[PDB]
């Protein structure tokens, strides 16, 4: 059975993991342009 | 002073066990 | 205590003077370069 | 060196030095484990700082 | 070439701002902290947590401005926006103190952020990691401080607030209520820190007089080239001096350095031991000894026992503002004071 | 069959001087706090 | 209400004077 | 024996001074 | 790229500064936390 | 050549173990003279009346004292400033219990302490060197100097000088926030930058020379042994340190010229504890720290307390119970 | 020929622009009557 | 070197820079004013103004005394204030 | 039982003292060979 | 000025460290009972 | 405290036995 703070941590959770998902996301696009050259 | 008389055992050792220790190697160093 | 602050004055003026001449006696001079 | 018996007994459990699978072999399978415990310990926290609470859990001498 | 090593190359690309893997987690924490500090200097109060003002938007200036601790009724909460206590209203979360959280948690990851962030760089450029190692010392007096700390006292509430005078009410608070002075453990760090303190000005001033003439103007500063292979200053000069002054001096230059970081960072290392000790209220704070002989003979006095009357004096005159959770109502005879004063 | 990592050990004198200092210093800070 | 826009009136233009002044150049970023 | 002890320490560290200035290992140029 | 010399910029903005910081401590006496 | 020059030349001896020099001549007495009589005094001294209201404090560890309590006690209020030499006094005894001990190794360790910074001037002479060590050390002698000459002028009393002891120390730290709210006065605070700042690039500059050192050792043998006595060559890379420290903030805000960087390891702690010794200067005079008691109130006029005033009420704590016999009115003027 | 866009760009701007708003919203401030 | 960027002296100086900044800086400058001259951040931040630290007659200090009910008991003073 | 205070410290450096005194030497001793 | 001539390494063999550790330690082991009295 | 210091003192005896039978300077012959 749900609570308010359960609905309240799964809504963090997926707070933070959106958070983290943006970043990487953001950042493996831009290093997939800008490549160093060897 | 009622002081703590295990204070006194405590001092010593805490004093002559490292310093000891240091003397120990020190000497075993200018021997060699 | 008399003799005490004598004592004390005199040594006190002793000192003072070796300074006071020590500086007087061509102390520039006393360096490992240049004696002027 | 020396051989024991004992030794000749245990001398297969110490002989792969240095083999490994390749390239990345398990590892993400190893970063789910992780994020997995990640939560499980976050849960256990935030139950004993009753920042979660769930019913029937009385975090309190009174359990 | 894997996404790893692809999003790897950008991370550790030579830029202005070096950024790498580490960034990831010291640029966002670190922004916040910050940005949740100056937010709450500027805007936010600490009435229904404190009772005070704390915010410039409130008339405060610089000096007493502070992100102010949770009320003493939050525990230990870690305050989190979406918790059970604001439940996400952000005007509650600030009402409540959730800032101060906010900027510990957020602080204290992105110390670590940093520290990795010196171990990342050390790596790259082919360096011993020992700056590194020296953060640890800073690292050691923040969790002491404001996290050990308050989680053995009652709650949050007694962790230092973010603000100058704040801080300097926390330290009045150390001396009054755990002695802290007397503490052997903030002794050493003091020894430290001043030690530190000595050593950077006394090698700075080393140096600079002992140099070597490399060029021909006045100014000396124009004299050294970063390549050179030679010592811009004479080591042996520099120890002849401090032999004759001091009756010793240094003869080693890397004992000498390895010095400089060890004496500041054991210190702070050794201040942190002791705030743990006070997070249990596990204080240096009497002599027995002193205690016997002064209740039984009234004429001994010593400045252990005059300090002691200050404490004092320091806990009834400063506690009933300073814990308002507590009620606590002191009328004005009960209140320890010399005469006339 | 003698052992090969065996190493010999070194402490100077600075060392020592250093090390006894430590010690000393020590103990004349935290003796108050054993006779309390 | 009324005030969540005028506090971001002035951050707005601030941001197409720029946007519209440097967009040229911008373009620029393209390999 | 407190006020002994606390003297005897404080002795000892001014007999280290001595003997760490005029019995130091002499700094060579090598 | 340059055709504003430096000491310009830096003149103008420090008496930017001089002026906002001026107007802080103006703000002690007058208002809000001045006691009055 | 003749006696009086075989002397100065032994004086300015730079073959002497320790140097003498003319600074020396007056060092030396001063601070043989301070030295024994802090060392008899702090172990013997009986107890000193230092607020004049015959109420003598115990100092020293024969009278019960530990090392952290002891200390050499200041001379009595009733004396303020007046000099009170042993010959002063009717007898030794007079002398004790009036705290003439104190005024002694202050006065003998002040000139001491001023001649021996002339001293490391005199040296640097000598040896060719050039001379403002001693401008850094005159921030440690300044400082003393407010303790225990500056600032009971200002007070009109020796007995607020700063006490010769450990918790004495405290003693008149916590008096001082009560009577100046020192941890408001900016001075203070740049004090403390300077010797937390100074502690900070004291660990940085050693972190950061320690982390570029030549491989010159194995991995058995302490790393210092790269480092020969008088090399000519430097044993670390400090473009090496100045390509790590650069990338750890920009570069630059990290040092490549490594005379500019000693210089400002020098300036940093000696210009912070200048403005904290000018500090307890100033303070001595009664310029106070900043003072925000009741600064904020609201429309109707209510006081709504910030910081600051929770600070006063522990500094009232300090004022009403500190010298607790010492005052019969009701306001503390000095 | 530079970019103009950066991360050092936008390492400025997250500072920089907060800290304008910041100064006006401070200046404001300084005219609050109680 | 050159880790690559345009010079600081360089943008600062150039013209283009100040055509941009000649705008965005003050208007940013009067958001913020505007913010705090609204009566915006007043509350955003449930900072109290001049006038409701207290009720008219009361002396004692809204303080939080409840973990759970807290939002519920900074509201009910809130109430109060009227 | 009602025993001598001073005894154990009386003891400790009756053992310790002489006994340093032996392994200092010995140790040396081992480090010219 | 020479280095003094009469300097002499002295020695102390593992015998002679057992045989004085066990003298020092049965001593130390008779006397105590007397030292607590 | 008593009782400790007497078994501490035999049981180093004790120890120095077993060193002084197994850890030895082992005879050898001219
Ligand atoms: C080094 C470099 C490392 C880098 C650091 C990185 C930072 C990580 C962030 C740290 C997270 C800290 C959150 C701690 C929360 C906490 O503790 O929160 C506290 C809660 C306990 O809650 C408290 O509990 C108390 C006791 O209650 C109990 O007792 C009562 C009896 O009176 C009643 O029965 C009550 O119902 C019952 O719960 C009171 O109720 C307090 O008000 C309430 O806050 O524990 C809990 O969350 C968990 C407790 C389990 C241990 C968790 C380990 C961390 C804690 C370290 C403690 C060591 C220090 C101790 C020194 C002292
Ligand atoms: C480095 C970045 C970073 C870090 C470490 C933190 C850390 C923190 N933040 Mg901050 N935050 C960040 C960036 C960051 N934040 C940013 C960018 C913002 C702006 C949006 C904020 C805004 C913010 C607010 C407003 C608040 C916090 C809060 C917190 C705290 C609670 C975190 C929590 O419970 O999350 C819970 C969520 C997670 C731990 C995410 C878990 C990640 C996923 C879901 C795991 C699932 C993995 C799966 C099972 C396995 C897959 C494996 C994989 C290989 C695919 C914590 C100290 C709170 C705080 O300080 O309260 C006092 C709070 O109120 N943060
Ligand atoms: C974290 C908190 C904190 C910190 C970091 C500091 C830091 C400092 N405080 Mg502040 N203070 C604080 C809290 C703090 N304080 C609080 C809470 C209070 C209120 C209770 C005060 C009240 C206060 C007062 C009242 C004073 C300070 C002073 C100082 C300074 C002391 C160091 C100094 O004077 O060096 C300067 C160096 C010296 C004093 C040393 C001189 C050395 C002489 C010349 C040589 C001695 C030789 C020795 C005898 C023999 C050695 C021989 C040996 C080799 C055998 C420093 C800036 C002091 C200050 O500014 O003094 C100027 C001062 O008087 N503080
Ligand atoms: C008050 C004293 C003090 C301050 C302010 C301070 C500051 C700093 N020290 C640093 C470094 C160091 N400090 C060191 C040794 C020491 N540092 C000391 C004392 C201090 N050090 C002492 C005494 C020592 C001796 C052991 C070393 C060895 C280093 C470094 O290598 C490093 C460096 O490069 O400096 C040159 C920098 C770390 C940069 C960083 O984390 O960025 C990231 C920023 C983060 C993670 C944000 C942290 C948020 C903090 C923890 C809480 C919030 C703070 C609010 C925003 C402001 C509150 C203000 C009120 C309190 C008034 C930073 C400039
Ligand atoms: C009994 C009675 C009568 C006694 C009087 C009692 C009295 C009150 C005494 C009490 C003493 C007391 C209790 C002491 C307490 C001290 C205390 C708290 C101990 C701290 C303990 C401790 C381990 C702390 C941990 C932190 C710690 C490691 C601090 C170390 C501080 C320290 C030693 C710093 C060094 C200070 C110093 C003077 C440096 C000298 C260096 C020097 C010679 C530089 C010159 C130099 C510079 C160059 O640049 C170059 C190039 C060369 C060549 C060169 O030479
Ligand atoms: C450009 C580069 C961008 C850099 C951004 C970096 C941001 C980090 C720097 C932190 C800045 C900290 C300074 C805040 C001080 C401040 O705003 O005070 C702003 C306050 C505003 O002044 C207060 O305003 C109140 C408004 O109600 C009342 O009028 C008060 O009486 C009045 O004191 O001013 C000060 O207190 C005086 C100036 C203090 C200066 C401190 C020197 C810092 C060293
Ligand atoms: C309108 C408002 C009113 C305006 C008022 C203006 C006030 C500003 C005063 C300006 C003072 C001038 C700067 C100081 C002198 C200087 O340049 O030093 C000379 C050197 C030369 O630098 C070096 O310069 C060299 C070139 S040369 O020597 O200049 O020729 C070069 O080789 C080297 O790389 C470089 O580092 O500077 C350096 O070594 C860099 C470090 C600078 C350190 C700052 C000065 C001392 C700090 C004391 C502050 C302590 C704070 C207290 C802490 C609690
Ligand atoms: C709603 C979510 C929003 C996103 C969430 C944010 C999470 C990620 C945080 C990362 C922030 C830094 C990104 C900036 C990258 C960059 O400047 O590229 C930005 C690119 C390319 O910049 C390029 O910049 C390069 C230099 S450098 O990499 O910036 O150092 C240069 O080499 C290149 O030629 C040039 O074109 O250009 C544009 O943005 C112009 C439009
Ligand atoms: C009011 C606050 C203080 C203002 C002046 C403080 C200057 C800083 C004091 C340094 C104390 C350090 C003493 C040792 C350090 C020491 O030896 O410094 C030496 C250092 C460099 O010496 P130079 O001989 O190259 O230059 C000084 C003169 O010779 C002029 O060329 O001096 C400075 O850089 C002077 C800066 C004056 C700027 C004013
Ligand atoms: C020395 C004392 C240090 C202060 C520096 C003095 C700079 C002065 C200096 O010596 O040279 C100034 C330097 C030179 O810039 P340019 O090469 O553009 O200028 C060339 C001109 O000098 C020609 O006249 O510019 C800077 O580096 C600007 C710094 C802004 C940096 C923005 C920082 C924002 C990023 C966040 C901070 C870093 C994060 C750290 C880790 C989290
Ligand atoms: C918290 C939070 C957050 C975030 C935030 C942020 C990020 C912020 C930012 C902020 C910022 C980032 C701000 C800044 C500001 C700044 C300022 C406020 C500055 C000022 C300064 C000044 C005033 C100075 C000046 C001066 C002086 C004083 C002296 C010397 C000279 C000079 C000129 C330097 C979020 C979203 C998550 C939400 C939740 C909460
Ligand atoms: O601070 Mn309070 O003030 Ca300067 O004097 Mn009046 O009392 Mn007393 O003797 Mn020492 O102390
Ligand atoms: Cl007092
Ligand atoms: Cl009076
Ligand atoms: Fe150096």
């Amino acid at each position: 059975t749900i609570t308010p703070s359960l609905k309240g941590f799964f809504i963090g959770l997926l707070s933070g993991a959106v958070v983290l998902g943006l970043t990487f996301a953001v950042l493996i696009a831009i290093s997939q342009i800008d490549k160093v050259q060897r | 002073m009622e002081v703590n008389q295990l204070g006194l055992i405590a001092t010593a050792l805490f004093v002559l066990v490292p310093s000891v220790f240091l003397i120990i190697l020190y000497v075993q160093t200018e021997s060699q | 205590m008399e003799t005490l602050k004598i004592t004390v004055y005199i040594v006190v003026t002793f000192f003072v003077l070796l300074f006071v001449f020590g500086f007087l006696s061509g102390d520039p001079a006393r360096n490992p370069k240049r004696k002027d | 060196a020396r051989r024991t018996w004992l030794g000749d007994i245990l001398r297969p459990l110490n002989s792969e030095y240095g083999k490994v699978a390749p390239g990345w072999g398990t590892t993400p399978l190893m970063a789910v484990f992780m994020g997995l415990f990640l939560v499980f310990l976050l849960i256990i926290l935030e139950i004993y700082n009753s920042t979660l609470i769930l019913d029937g859990v009385n975090v309190s001498w009174k359990a | 070439r894997g996404w790893f090593d692809i999003l790897d190359d950008w991370l550790k690309r030579d830029r202005f701002v070096f950024v790498g893997w580490s960034g990831i987690l010291l640029f966002p924490c670190a922004y916040l902290a910050l940005g949740g500090w100056l937010t709450g200097t500027t805007f936010v109060t600490s009435w229904y947590t404190h009772g005070l003002a704390s915010s410039y938007l409130e008339g405060c200036n610089f000096l007493t401005v502070a992100v102010s601790t949770p009320a003493n009724s939050m525990g230990h909460s870690l305050l989190l926006l979406w918790g059970p206590e604001a439940q996400g209203d952000f005007t509650r979360w600030c009402q409540l103190g959730g800032l101060w959280t906010f900027i510990a948690l957020h602080g204290a990851f992105g110390l670590i952020g940093f520290m990795l962030r010196q171990f990342e760089i050390a790596r790259l450029v082919g360096v011993r990691p020992y700056n590194a190692i020296a953060f640890s010392a800073p690292i050691a007096v923040f969790v002491s401080v404001f996290l050990i700390y308050p989680l053995g006292q009652s709650s949050w509430f007694f962790a230092p607030s973010f603000g100058v005078a704040a801080i300097f009410r926390f330290l009045l608070f150390f001396q009054g209520f755990h002695n802290w002075t007397l503490n052997p453990f903030h002794m050493m760090g003091v020894a430290g820190v001043l030690g530190g303190a000595l050593l950077c000005a006394i090698h700075g001033a080393t140096v600079e007089n002992t140099l070597f003439q490399d060029g021909e103007g006045a100014s000396t500063f124009r004299a050294f080239n970063p390549t050179q292979a030679e010592e811009t200053y004479s080591m042996v000069t520099a120890n002849r001096f401090w032999s004759q002054i001091f009756g010793i001096a240094f003869s080693n230059k890397r004992w000498l350095h390895f010095f400089m970081l060890f004496v500041p960072v054991t210190g702070l290392w050794m201040s942190a031991i002791g705030v743990v000790g006070l997070a249990l209220n596990l204080r240096s704070y009497d002599f027995i000894s002193q205690e016997i002989r002064a209740a039984e003979d009234p004429e001994f006095e010593t400045f252990y026992t005059k300090n002691l009357l200050l404490n004092e004096g320091i806990r009834a005159w400063m506690a009933p503002q300073d814990q308002p959770h507590e009620n606590f109502v002191f009328p004005e005879e009960v209140l320890p004071r010399g005469n006339a004063l | 069959e003698p052992n090969p990592n065996r190493q010999p050990v070194e402490l100077n004198r600075t060392s020592l001087y250093l090390g006894l200092l430590l010690i000393l210093v020590l103990a004349l800070l935290f003796s108050s706090y054993f006779f309390n | 209400d009324w005030r969540v826009l005028v506090v971001l009136l002035p951050v707005l233009l601030a941001a197409g004077w720029a946007v519209r002044n440097i967009l040229p150049y911008a373009v620029k970023q393209v390999q | 024996m407190e006020t002994i002890t606390y003297v005897f320490i404080f002795a000892c560290i001014i007999a280290l001074f001595f003997f760490a200035i005029f019995f130091r290992e002499p700094p060579r140029i090598t | 790229g340059g055709r504003i010399p430096l000491w310009i910029v830096a003149t103008v903005a420090g008496m930017g500064v001089i002026v906002i910081v001026g107007l802080f401590f103006y703000g002690a006496y007058a208002g809000l936390g001045s006691s009055l | 050549a003749n006696l009086w020059e075989r002397f100065c030349n032994w004086v300015t001896s730079t073959d002497n173990r320790l140097y003498v020099g003319w600074f020396g001549v007056i060092m030396i007495p001063t601070l043989l003279a301070a030295t024994i009589c802090f060392v008899i005094a702090f172990i013997a001294a009986p107890p000193v009346d230092i607020d004049g209201i015959r109420e003598p404090v115990s100092g020293s560890l024969l009278y019960g004292n530990n090392i952290i309590t002891g200390a050499v006690v200041p001379s009595s209020n009733a004396i303020g400033l007046h000099f009170y030499p042993i010959w002063e006094a009717a007898s030794l005894d007079e002398w004790l219990y009036n705290g003439g001990p104190y005024q002694l190794i202050i006065f003998h360790f002040l000139l001491g302490a001023s001649c021996y910074m002339g001293r490391q001037w005199e040296l640097s002479y000598r040896l060719g060197m050039r001379p403002w060590i001693c401008v850094a050390y005159s921030a440690p002698l300044a400082s003393a100097f407010a303790v225990f000459l500056i600032y009971p002028i200002g007070q009109g009393s020796f007995s607020d000088g700063m006490p010769l002891g450990i918790s004495g120390t405290f003693n008149f730290m916590i008096v001082f926030q009560a009577e100046h709210n020192i941890l408001m006065h900016p001075f203070h605070q740049l004090g403390v930058a300077g010797v937390f700042g100074g502690a900070l690039f004291c660990a940085m500059h050693g972190s950061l020379v320690t982390s570029s050192l030549i491989r010159e050792t194995t991995e058995t043998e302490s790393a210092n042994y790269g480092y020969k006595f008088g090399q000519e060559e430097e044993t670390y890379n400090i473009v090496a340190a100045h390509g790590y420290f650069g990338r750890l903030i920009f570069q630059y805000a990290s040092f490549n010229n490594s005379r500019s960087l000693h210089f400002f390891l020098a300036a940093w702690p000696v210009v912070g504890v200048w403005f904290t010794a000018l500090g307890i200067s100033t303070m001595a005079f009664n310029l106070n720290g900043f003072n925000f008691n009741h600064s904020v109130i609201d429309a109707k006029g209510n006081v709504i307390n910030t910081w600051a005033d929770i600070i006063n009420r522990a500094n009232l704590g300090m004022e009403v119970m500190h010298e607790r016999n010492a005052h019969n009115f009701p306001l503390d003027l000095a | 020929s530079y970019p103009i866009f950066t991360v050092r760009w936008v390492a400025v701007h997250t500072l920089a622009v907060p800290t304008i708003f910041f100064l006006g919203a401070i200046a404001a401030m300084q005219f609050i009557q109680r | 070197g050159t880790t690559g960027e345009r010079p600081f002296s360089d943008i600062i100086t150039s013209v283009r820079y100040w055509v941009i900044h000649s705008i965005t800086i003050p208007a940013l400058f009067i958001a913020g004013w505007l913010f705090v001259s609204t009566g915006l951040a007043y509350d955003v931040f449930g900072t109290p103004r001049p006038d409701s630290y207290y009720a008219q007659e009361q002396r004692s200090i809204p303080l939080v005394t409840d973990r759970f009910e807290a939002k519920q008991q900074v509201e009910t003073f809130l109430e109060q204030l009227k």
